[PDB]
RNA sequence: CCCAUAUCCGCAGCAGGUCUCCAAGGUGAACAGCCUCUGGCAUGUUGGAACAAUGUAGGUAAGGGAAGUCGGCAAGCCGG
RNA sequence: UGCUUCUGGGUCGGGGUUUCGUACGUAGCAGAGCAGCUGCUGCGAUCUAUUGAAAGUCAGCCCUCGACACAAGGGUUUGU
């Protein structure tokens, strides 16, 4: 089975982990855990959350 | 070597885990006194009032997690007392608890 | 041939779900569920792919004050799939049908669960997307 | 008068009394019926519940919705280090049932087994089998053992082996081994004894008892839960919030007549820690334990044909509340009774397995080894380091 | 001298009753509630160890939202 | 269930795992502005770096064999 990526944090979700979310507009999202899901549903921008892949990429933390 | 002194770190966090708020600090003292008897084998355990003040320094429920103490086994000058020896538990202020071992103190 | 699997039921009797077709109905009020034998004190419940008996509470005057057969297509209660995926939707939706399972409308708004799309070919062909 | 609306009763009266089990190690109440035409083999084993995880496999079920498709299935990991045979016990069929006829013990018994014979090992002098063991060393004693073995051939109909676990290889606090009789099914009685005699003091790995894709029964003692009320013990309806004197009760514990409380009425008391037998738990994998080959520790017993990463069955941080599994293990589908560290009896099926689910062949595509101590998200520490990158610890 | 969760009346050092005077800082509309100084007290006629059931008093709960019940009783939502 | 096989469990330490989410201090020509002095110096919520940082983590998580002490004990009974 292929491995998805959390639509909020960018971590990869192995089979049997997290949840899948389907919005009424047709977009579908995956979440690693309820922490990532909670941030996404409260409309938090992942680029301001220090522990997300989008944040570290934006601030060149790994690089 | 009846008269000995050692320095210990007492992990109060795991000793008082699950205890009710109004009993948390009192049970830290009871666990410190239980700890001293185990390490020195002296039913006569005396806890310094400064160590009492350190265990209560944050209130009845938010007790400090770790605490560095010093145990000194001394001779009981009270010939009437049934216990020849007794342990004195004093307080050691420390900035950090990392890498602190059980240390023999030589007077 | 291949039969559907048990999924969590999110819509007991009394649940008011959206109407995701173009009949005119705005929401569907679930009064019963097909196939429920049940037991004492237990409400009949429905999940994606289940046919139910519903009334229209908000909608065209002609669709109200009568019982229609509806089919659930989305649910807000997450259900496990055999690949281990827990899926849920932003809202609970359904479409009016007849006893044969054919849609009373011609278009659906929003996605449709794969559980329901497989079970109802006539609903599936009208689905814009399948989740 | 009749009750207004029908409803099934709560609970099964076939599991009464709902009491704490008298035995901690699950007893085999019925061994498989012996078939004299099959080769000599053992019928049960002891393992310890390490923990649970889930796996990815492709289902092979013609006509099913999951045919040719991958599914995620929970599995229980049972550590099964090889047992040691230490004795034989023979039985005679009598009009009052099987009667223990004769018991013979091996010359050498490890101190793990001997710990089973004492309530205080610390205070004992370890005198068990100190005078019996001399029967194996002198001519008079030896001539008495083969007569005892000959008598068991003439008269006994059922043969069992006293095998015990090896607690020194487990990560547990306990050092006292678990000792159990295992029936020897297979050929004639004489062939059972020659087979059993040759294996005294020898080790029997789990693979020699159970095979891949085999349906077995797990026997154990469920997790104890202490005193429980009828609502939790029997799952009766909670009474309305207005109830005076409590609502977690059964409102009517009987009719006026018979003027007694009946045994079929839900009452409070002990819940959990009940002896239970569960059947048809498929073996998904008999994993090999760690081996040191050519100075290298080989531990990739969680690798699959479709996943070559060198990882063991252990998850990051280890099996929570259990430890590390370094011996052989049996991967069972679904859940079994007991806590972590609980000793589980593995027994061969009493039934004929002719069903597509029972005959299905298991092929694992993936074994989840993420941490269970939280919401683990890395299968290996190598994978975690490659993702996170260097840290301030480094 | 007490003037009242112990000096008075309720059989008692009884969660009841029993007429008044003075009245700090902060927040705040405020003699509201919450914290503090002056002054006062030692938890209300006992302590220790546990943390089963059933309670009494507080909380939280996915999806649904009165389908419960005689009745939305109870709780909840609203709140400046 | 454990209570000397140079072995045992314990305590502390360390490591792993995991939770939250980036510590104090220090630096900044980052900061809406304001004040004083002739570009500089002050006040300033917040921002960036140090810093996936800090903190906690078995009390019923996993592994240590680093430090420290303790461990060869005590009481009551039981005989064909
Ligand atoms: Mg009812
Ligand atoms: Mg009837
Ligand atoms: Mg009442
Ligand atoms: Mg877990
Ligand atoms: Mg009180
Ligand atoms: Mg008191
Ligand atoms: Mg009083
Ligand atoms: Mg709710
Ligand atoms: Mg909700
Ligand atoms: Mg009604
Ligand atoms: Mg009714
Ligand atoms: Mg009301």
């Amino acid at each position: 089975m292929k491995v998805e990526l959390c639509s909020f944090s960018g971590y990869k979700i192995y089979p049997g982990h997290g949840r899948r979310y389907a919005r009424t507009d047709g977009k579908v999202f995956q979440f690693l855990n309820a922490k990532c899901e909670s941030a996404f549903l409260s409309k938090r921008n992942p680029r301001q959350i220090n522990w997300t892949v989008l944040y570290r990429r934006k601030h060149k933390k790994g690089q | 070597n009846e008269v000995v002194t050692r320095e210990y770190t007492i992990n109060i966090h795991k000793r008082i885990h699950g205890v009710g708020f109004k009993k948390r600090a009192p049970r830290a003292l009871k666990e410190i006194r239980k700890f001293a008897m185990k390490e020195m084998g002296t039913p006569d355990v005396r806890i310094d009032t400064r160590l009492n003040k350190a265990v209560w320094a944050k209130g009845i429920r938010n007790v400090p997690y770790r605490i560095r103490v010093r145990l000194s086994r001394k001779r009981n000058e009270d010939e009437d007392s049934p216990n020849k020896l007794y342990t004195l538990v004093t307080y050691v202020p420390v900035t950090t608890f990392k890498n602190l071992q059980t240390v023999n103190v030589d007077e | 041939s291949g039969a559907k699997f048990r999924i969590s039921l999110g819509l007991p009797v009394g649940a008011v779900i959206n109407c995701a077709d173009n009949t005119g109905a705005k929401n569907l009020y679930i009064i019963s569920v097909k196939g429920i034998k049940g037991r004492l004190n237990r409400l009949p419940a429905a999940g994606v792919g289940d046919m139910v008996m519903a009334t229209v509470k908000k909608g065209k005057p002609e669709l109200r004050k009568k019982v229609h057969p509806a089919v659930v297509i989305r649910q807000r209660k997450s259900y496990r799939r055999k690949d281990g995926v827990f899926l849920y939707f932003e809202d609970n939706a359904g479409v009016i049908v007849n006893n044969k399972g054919e849609m009373k409308g011609s278009a659906i708004t929003g996605p449709v669960a794969k559980e329901c799309a497989d079970l109802w070919p006539r609903i599936a062909s009208n689905a814009g997307s399948i989740a | 008068s009749h009750r207004k609306f029908s409803a099934p009763r709560h609970g099964s009266l076939g599991f009464l009394p709902r009491k704490r089990s008298s035995r901690h190690r699950g007893k085999v109440k019925s061994f498989p019926k012996d078939d004299p035409s099959k080769p000599v083999h053992l019928t049960a084993f002891l393992g310890y519940k390490a923990g649970m995880t889930h796996i990815v496999r492709e289902v092979d079920r013609p006509g099913s919705k999951v045919n040719k498709k991958e599914v995620v299935e929970a599995v229980t990991i049972v550590e099964t280090p090889p047992m040691v045979v230490v004795g034989i016990v023979g039985y005679v069929e009598t009009p009052r049932g099987l009667r223990t006829f004769k018991t013979v013990f091996a010359e050498h018994i490890s101190d793990e087994c001997k710990r089973r014979f004492y309530k205080n090992w610390h205070k004992s002098k370890k005198k068990a089998f100190t005078k019996y063991c001399k029967k194996w060393q002198d001519d008079a004693g030896k001539r008495q053992l083969d007569k005892d073995f000959s008598s068991m051939k003439k008269y006994c109909q059922v043969i069992r082996v006293l095998a015990h676990t090896q607690m020194r290889l487990l990560p547990l606090r306990q050092k006292k081994a678990h000792l159990m009789e295992i029936q020897v099914n297979g050929g004639t009685v004489a062939e059972k004894l020659d087979w059993a005699r040759e294996r005294l003091e020898q080790q029997v790995p789990v693979s020699q008892v159970f095979g891949q894709d085999e349906m077995i029964d797990v026997i154990g003692v469920t997790k104890g839960k202490g005193y429980k009320g009828v609502t939790s013990r029997w799952h009766t309806k909670k009474l309305p919030r207005k109830t005076h004197r409590g609502l977690r009760k059964v409102a009517c514990i009987g009719a006026w007549h018979p003027a007694r409380v009946a045994f079929s009425v839900a009452r409070a008391g002990q819940k959990g820690y009940h002896h239970r037998t569960e059947i048809n738990k498929k073996i998904y994998k008999i994993g090999q334990g760690y081996l040191i080959k050519d100075g290298k520790l080989i531990k990739n017993n969680a690798s699959t044909d479709y996943d070559l990463s060198d990882k063991s069955i252990n998850p990051l941080g280890g099996f929570v509340h259990y430890g590390e599994v370094t011996n052989d293990f049996v991967m069972l589908k679904g859940c079994v009774v007991g806590t972590k560290k609980r000793v589980l009896t593995l027994r061969k099926s009493l039934l004929v397995q002719t069903k597509r689910r029972a005959l299905e062949k298991i092929d694992l595509k993936f074994i989840d080894t993420t941490s269970k101590f939280g919401h683990g998200r890395f299968q290996t520490v190598e994978e975690k380091k490659a993702f996170m990158g260097p840290l301030k610890k480094d």
